[PDB]
């Protein structure tokens, strides 16, 4: 049994620094380039930002938690941490949605967005996501106790205590992933439509979009989706989800955030170009 | 002070980059008598404004200054397909520019100006004389005639933007993309031709920055 | 009959010159050079960036001290910098935003610039108004102007692109003398320490020697085989050299009316922007298309060091009066200054 | 009579040309090698000061 614990913080511990040298290499890759500072590389700082605080606090402190298999570092750190990882989650996924609206009104409108491409809209747009985030998470997680006059959640263990209330729980699952991940897949679908189209026109003028269009959209899914059919399916059947398969789900949320580097920023050739640069030093 | 003054001047120099960047700058080529300047019916600088987009086009009155445009978003070249013995010559004046070292993600709009002309001389003199090629050269399946016109001048009229297009599908290799058309000497549709091929020259930029094309 | 003969006659005169080069040449400057030390490995690196242009960046030109030049790039600025303290003196806005060339004063009251608008313009600096003002325009070229350079701040000697190049008066504004001796259009210019003899490279590689009152061609350097887009004298000024498009640097001199050194690399294939020596011109630094800029020795033809700091093609290069620094402008929007 | 000027011109440049001094190589040479030698203390880039005289940092 020690071996397998020494493997599941070995696995968290390499994952965890992968996504952390991503987010440093992102940010740096935007700092000492001026060629990259464009607007829509601020959505890109965004959401490395979003994926840094995952990396640092949330994935390290949750392995913790499931080796020692209790939180035993206090109430108030349990409700301040789950408050600081559910924010950074949901901005990460909205920084998402903002980047596929960005993409999407670049593609369809090339030349009307343009002039709205100002830096004063991709900092509301970024404020907003992350006001967004906020408001939907952290009232609720850090006041759900005083609303309702008890804590539920055990001492040992570390949880949100909502997710057994079945509104609430659907409410912020349905405004924090399955609005998201369909608005991005219509928008991609659109994509994917006007990619063809311009083909199409091009020829009766005179592919690489499906591997990047669809692993953008199945490394979203695929790391997001258990979790929060896991939340929905426990808030009614109690005790149906397994626990080792619950952990699982969690744990895969923040590979998402660990994958989310390459499948944005390394997409720009200026970025692959800095960080060949970057890594040998 | 003098901190101050120049940090003022960036606030000034950022403000003319924004408006220097919403606008597109284009390069009008093109030989002697082949109406380049009436494409537009709006070194010498046009300025017309399609869909509330405004666009700037160049030209100068040989292959050295050709250096000073390598930042523009398109390359309008212009071609009088009414004669032919300077065909060849606007021919090999294309294949030069295309295949260039400073013209490599720069996309070229052609203009096949004086199609009007075109179809009086192929009514009426003879292609074959001045192309070997166009005997044995037969209309594809997939064309449309537009104008309910002649088959003689749809036949003509796709061996021209022929052979325009295997120069510009031998090199390039998508980078940068020729947006073949035709214009009579009366077209008003010039500067919405231009605005959809400069729509497409910027999404396939868009495309290429998000590595989806 | 009586073209053919001027002509017959021009090619015995052609093979005359190239007869009496072949008599003159007895060694090289290799041979000559051989017991020198070499200048070793150049450490060179950059001490200042200007980042306040938006475009590519064509020219540069230093002021008599190493503290302000002026810079001109394609976003219509003219943009006057104090290199010690990165700041901006001025911001000039120009009419046209193609400009090929620029120039700084040796009194440092004026700047030129020009381009493809054909029209050389004078900013007058020291102003009572406190802002730059267009001093006079010079539209007398026919062709694209490439270089300008001041010689006593009132002549100002530019070469333009229809195979050209004028001697004009700014208190005037017409050309007190005209240089028509080349075939190929001129793309630069310099000007020797004592301002009375000036080289203009054309890209019919060929490098003329003129004479500002004169008016006469004195001498013609043709050793290259593609077209020369680049030039620079000696600080002795008996000798220059030049820098053209076949990877190939070739000092020239004055004296021996013929080619002295070639200043080529066989890894270095792209074509050469602009040259410049130091201040005491051992040190010959050219501007390359391969996104850097290498140093020369002037006496050994040995790569001394690699200036790799631009991520775009290089294309202005110029040296201080005292040598202090190199300021190097590329295709970006940045200026990188040297030692 | 404007081409047949230009060719006198340009037979009279030449003729400039031909009456010229020529100094042998090996003198000019050594004039540019004793100018590098006698001048080499006062260039700050083949000889490199030390940062306290030196303006730029
Ligand atoms: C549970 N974990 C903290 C690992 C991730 C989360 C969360 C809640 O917010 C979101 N769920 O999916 C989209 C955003």
């Amino acid at each position: 049994r020690l071996w397998e614990v020494i493997t599941i913080a070995a696995v968290t511990a390499v994952v965890s620094l992968i996504t952390i040298v991503g987010n440093v290499l992102v940010m740096i890759s935007f700092k000492v380039n001026s060629q990259l500072k464009t607007v829509n590389n601020y959505y890109l700082l965004s959401l490395a930002c979003a994926d840094l605080i995952i990396g640092i606090f949330s994935m390290n402190l949750y392995t913790t938690y499931i080796l020692m298999g209790r939180w035993a570092l206090g109430s108030l750190a349990c409700d301040l941490w789950l408050a600081l990882d559910y924010v950074a989650s949901n901005a990460s996924v909205m920084n998402l949605l903002v980047i596929s609206f960005d993409r999407y009104f670049s593609i369809t409108r090339p030349l009307t967005y343009r002039a709205k491409r100002t830096p004063k809209r991709a900092g509301i747009m970024i404020g907003l996501a992350w006001l967004i985030s906020f408001i939907l998470w952290a009232p609720a997680i850090l006041c759900w106790q005083y609303l309702v006059g008890k804590r539920t959640v055990p001492l040992d263990e570390c949880q949100i205590q909502f997710l057994s209330e079945p509104t609430i729980t659907f409410g912020t699952a349905i405004a924090a992933f399955y609005i998201p991940v369909s608005v991005m897949t219509i928008l991609y679908c659109r994509i994917y439509r006007e990619t063809e189209k311009r083909t199409k026109d091009l020829a009766d003028l005179q592919r690489k979009a499906a591997q990047t269009l669809s692993a953008i959209l199945l490394a979203f899914i695929i790391t997001w989706t258990p979790y929060n059919i896991m939340v929905l399916v426990s808030t009614f059947c109690d005790k149906c989800v397994p626990v080792t398969l619950w952990h699982l789900g969690y744990w895969l949320c923040y590979v998402n955030s660990t994958v989310n580097p390459i499948c944005y920023a390394l997409c720009n050739r200026t970025f692959r170009k800095t960080f060949k640069m970057l890594l040998l030093c | 002070a003098a901190v101050e003054r120049s940090k003022m001047i960036d606030r000034n120099l950022r403000e003319d980059g924004e408006k220097a960047r919403r606008t597109l700058r284009l390069l009008l080529l093109g030989a002697d008598n082949s109406g380049k300047s009436t494409i537009v019916k709006q070194i010498f600088e046009t300025k017309f404004q399609v869909d509330k987009v405004n666009f700037h086009m160049f030209d100068v009155g040989r292959r050295k200054w050709i250096q000073c445009f390598n930042d523009v978003t398109a390359i309008i070249f212009v071609v009088d397909s009414s004669d032919y013995n300077r065909l060849q010559e606007a021919l090999n004046d294309f294949k030069s520019i295309w295949n260039n070292r400073w013209l490599r993600t720069i996309s070229v709009i052609l203009f096949l100006n004086k199609q009007d002309l075109l179809a009086e001389k192929v009514l009426a003199s003879k292609i074959e004389d001045y192309f070997p090629e166009f005997a044995r050269y037969t209309t594809p399946e997939d064309a449309t005639p537009e104008p309910g016109e002649d088959p003689r001048v749809t036949r003509a009229k796709y061996f021209i933007r022929k052979e325009f297009v295997d120069i510009s599908t031998a090199s390039g290799d998508g980078r940068h993309i020729c947006y073949p058309h035709f214009t009579c000497a009366v077209d008003t549709e010039n500067a919405r031709r231009i605005f959809n091929d400069c729509k497409d020259i910027i999404l396939q930029m868009n495309l290429r920055e998000y590595n989806l094309v | 009959s009586e073209l053919d003969q001027l002509r017959q006659e021009a090619e015995q005169l052609k093979n005359q010159i190239r007869d009496a080069r072949k008599a003159c040449a007895d060694a090289t400057l290799s041979q000559i050079t051989n017991n020198i030390d070499p200048v070793g490995r150049i450490q060179m690196r950059t001490r200042r960036t200007l980042r306040g242009h938006l475009a590519k960046i064509y020219a540069m030109h230093w002021g008599t001290d190493s503290r302000l030049l002026v810079s001109a790039s394609q976003d219509g600025k003219l943009i006057i910098w104090d290199s010690y303290t990165t700041n901006k003196v001025h911001a000039i806005p120009l009419r046209s935003s193609w400009v090929m060339t620029c120039a700084y004063a040796p009194s440092g009251n004026y700047v030129a610039c020009g381009g493809l608008d054909n029209i050389c313009s004078i900013y007058n600096l020291k102003t009572r108004e406190g802002n730059v003002r267009v001093s006079r325009e010079l539209a007398g070229h026919t062709g694209y102007l490439s270089c300008c350079r001041f010689l006593d701040d009132n002549q100002i000697v530019t070469s333009s692109g229809d195979t050209t190049c004028a001697l004009w008066d700014i208190e005037t504004g017409q050309q007190t003398t005209t240089f028509t001796g080349h075939t190929g259009d001129v793309m630069s210019l310099s000007l020797a320490p004592d301002t009375r003899l000036f080289v203009s490279g054309a890209c019919d590689a060929s490098a003329k020697l003129w004479d500002v009152r004169e008016g006469m061609c004195r001498q013609t350097f043709t050793g290259h085989e593609s077209d020369i887009n680049a030039i620079c004298f000696f600080p002795n000024g008996n000798a220059f050299a030049t820098g053209s498009d076949d990877a190939t640097c070739r000092l020239f001199d004055l004296r021996a009316d013929q080619e002295l050194m070639t200043y080529s690399h066989d890894n270095i294939i792209c074509g050469i922007t602009s040259v410049s020596f130091s201040k005491s011109g051992r040190l010959l630094l050219a501007g390359y298309d391969d996104f850097n800029c290498n140093v020369w020795d002037a006496l050994k033809a040995d790569r001394a060091g690699v200036l790799a700091g631009h991520d775009n093609r290089v294309s202005c290069l110029g040296v201080t009066d005292d040598g202090m620094a190199v300021a190097t402008g590329s295709w970006d929007s940045f200026l990188k200054i040297w030692n | 009579t404007a081409s047949i000027a230009q060719a006198r011109k340009l037979v009279e440049q030449l003729k400039m040309e031909a009456n010229i001094d020529r100094i042998k190589v090996s003198k000019a040479a050594a004039d540019l090698m004793a100018y590098c030698e006698a001048h080499a203390k006062e260039d700050p880039l083949l000889t490199p000061v030390p940062a306290s005289e030196n303006p730029f940092r």
